[PDB]
């Protein structure tokens, strides 16, 4: 399972901004013109234009992937080996060999 | 995206993840701040609804399934040609038989 | 401490709550659910350890940091949840089944709840359903949350506090525009009326070439702070890694029991078997031929 | 919530007089797509409700 | 066993009931003292 960490957005107040190139997971940016938002005082902005937001957002690994993930492996061709008890006459013998 | 394998890594604690889950924001249209954004389901969880039934339940010739590592034990099939050389001491000759 | 926007407030419109649900896990297998929320659990204002109250951000314009106890804690699905754990910005409950979790502050009529759509199923451990954990029965490998609420199951990043805006900060007399910041407490203000012009102001203040009250903005320097890495605020500039809380209750290996069916009885016959089959619950039952071909069959079995 | 029928209950101290009456209230949504609850980001669509 | 008339008698006084539940008794796993077993469902109630 992936977690989609999306990362707290910043506003230019009354400028421009522009969408940067990172290396994250799925890493994904876009930026909106204004928005004059809101968050708990009524106005967050002194421009009702020109109050552009940058949206980003990625991927990680959830916290409990430690043990709730599945591996992906390729095989090659297999060699059986072979543990054999032989006796002969009065004598056992446990041997393992290829 | 949407199925297996959508996030992959060398190793759980690898920095260098690359996935692709088709992730898309969108223009946020309430007065609230807040980003949107919609996305596909996780594949993972995509395959263990759809996984099927383990190896363990379906090897043929009575192979027992094992890990850690990959290997299939007790697996009764085919003939073994055996070469051995057996000591001349344990042999007692006719004379005394 | 901080509050987000949660989607689903008491009443049912979206609302800004100290308490927002942020991430669920329930990747245990008996039931138990990992919770994330804002709010700072077993702490008071300072911080300081203990189990029996909690901390959260004020519904106010000085916003300081305010307390509760443990006993007015709800979490609940459908029915009421059993509160198993707490530590910091964790909690981890048993759930019963639902579509939905919320978690509620009853501070006496206060009733500020925040719910959030989450599909919590009821899931078992090996090849047999059933509601409990039964008495008698074989002990198979299971992973479960681990109670304990130092343990770690990875980390949170958090960062420095952003600006924080308030339009009770100003006010507007005769067309023009004041700052009135809390007593002792300094507030960064900053305006745009033509020329920008930021600064910091310490007291009633004027300023000049302003005449609405949505030109400019204030906020207090609140260096003093560490916020989650969350979708609902607005960031600092230099959005630097400053943090990295523990995720507590790590999921850990142990051992659960799981039932064993009833015995079936085998009829033989020429080539071939017949099994009666009695399982109250789901069952699964797997064959698989030991030739060439596995011929593998499964089926989970229910009745007689 | 979604329940089969609706009661309305007085609990006067210990006298509790309470009347039931069958009625399938069921979750109904507006729109062509099923929700639990109105999200926070999505379209503005005509509806009707009872005033408050 | 799990059909119609697993357990007969000739009155609900009766003392002389006979019954084939097709019931085994299970060793005991646990540490405290408790006796499983398991048994057929009640063929009465399946042809009910």
């Amino acid at each position: 399972r992936f977690h989609t960490v999306i990362p707290s957005p910043q506003v230019k107040c009354c400028g421009s901004l522009e969408c940067k190139a990172s290396s994250k997971a799925d890493y994904t940016c876009r930026v909106f013109g204004g928005v004059y938002p809101f968050m708990w005082g009524g106005a967050q902005c002194f421009c009702d234009s020109e109050n552009t937001q940058l949206s980003e957002a990625y991927v990680e690994f959830a916290p409990d992937c430690t043990i709730d993930h599945a591996v992906a492996l390729k095989v090659h061709t297999a060699a059986l080996k072979v543990g054999l008890r032989i006796v002969y006459g009065n004598t056992t013998a446990h041997l393992d060999t290829f | 995206p949407g199925a297996f394998g959508d996030i992959q890594a060398s190793s759980l604690d690898a920095t260098d993840i690359v996935a692709r889950t088709d992730i898309r924001l969108l223009k946020p249209s309430v007065k609230n701040i807040h980003v949107p954004y919609t996305q596909a389901v996780s594949g993972y969880e995509m395959w263990k609804n759809n996984s099927g039934r383990p190896l363990q339940e379906t090897a043929p010739f009575g192979c027992k399934i094992e890990v850690e590592p990959l290997r299939a034990s007790n697996c009764a099939y085919g003939h073994i040609p055996i070469s051995i050389d057996i000591p001349d001491a344990a042999f007692v000759r006719s004379s005394e038989s | 401490p901080y509050l987000g926007f949660c989607p689903y407030c008491r009443h049912s419109a979206p609302c800004f709550s100290p308490i927002k649900i942020e991430n669920v896990w329930d990747e245990s297998d008996d039931g138990s659910i990992r919770i994330q929320v804002s709010a700072q659990f077993g702490y008071n204002q300072a911080g300081t350890a203990d189990v029996t109250k909690f901390r959260y951000m004020s519904f106010d314009h000085d916003h300081d940091i305010k307390e509760d106890s443990m006993d007015k804690i709800a979490i609940s699905t459908s029915g009421p949840c059993r509160r198993l754990g707490h530590k910091g910005y964790f909690l981890l409950a048993q759930c019963p089944p639902g579509d939905s979790v919320t978690v509620s502050i009853t501070s006496g009529a206060s009733e500020n709840s925040c719910t959030v759509e989450k599909k919590i199923r009821r899931k078992f451990v090996g090849r047999e359903e059933y509601l409990f954990p039964p008495v008698h029965g074989k002990l198979v490998k299971c992973h479960v949350y681990d109670h304990l609420k130092e343990t770690s199951a990875g980390y949170i990043t958090m960062h420095r506090p952003g600006p924080h805006a308030y339009k009770s900060y100003l006010e507007e007399a005769s067309g023009e525009v004041y700052i009135k910041p809390p007593s002792g407490k300094n507030v960064t203000y900053e305006c745009k009326c033509g020329d920008y012009s930021t600064g910091i102001v310490s007291t009633r203040t004027k300023m000049n070439g302003c005449t609405k009250a949505k030109q400019c903005i204030a906020y207090k320097s609140d260096q003093t702070k560490w916020v989650f890495n969350s979708p609902d605020l607005i960031r600092h500039t230099d959005h630097s890694v400053q943090g990295k809380l523990h995720i507590p209750f790590r999921l850990t290996p142990t051992v659960c029991p799981v039932p064993l069916a009833h015995t079936p009885t085998v009829t033989k016959w020429f080539k071939g078997i017949t099994l009666h089959l009695t399982a109250t619950r789901p069952t699964l039952l797997t064959t698989r031929k030991l030739g060439l071909r596995a011929d593998a069959t499964a089926e989970w079995i229910t009745g007689t």
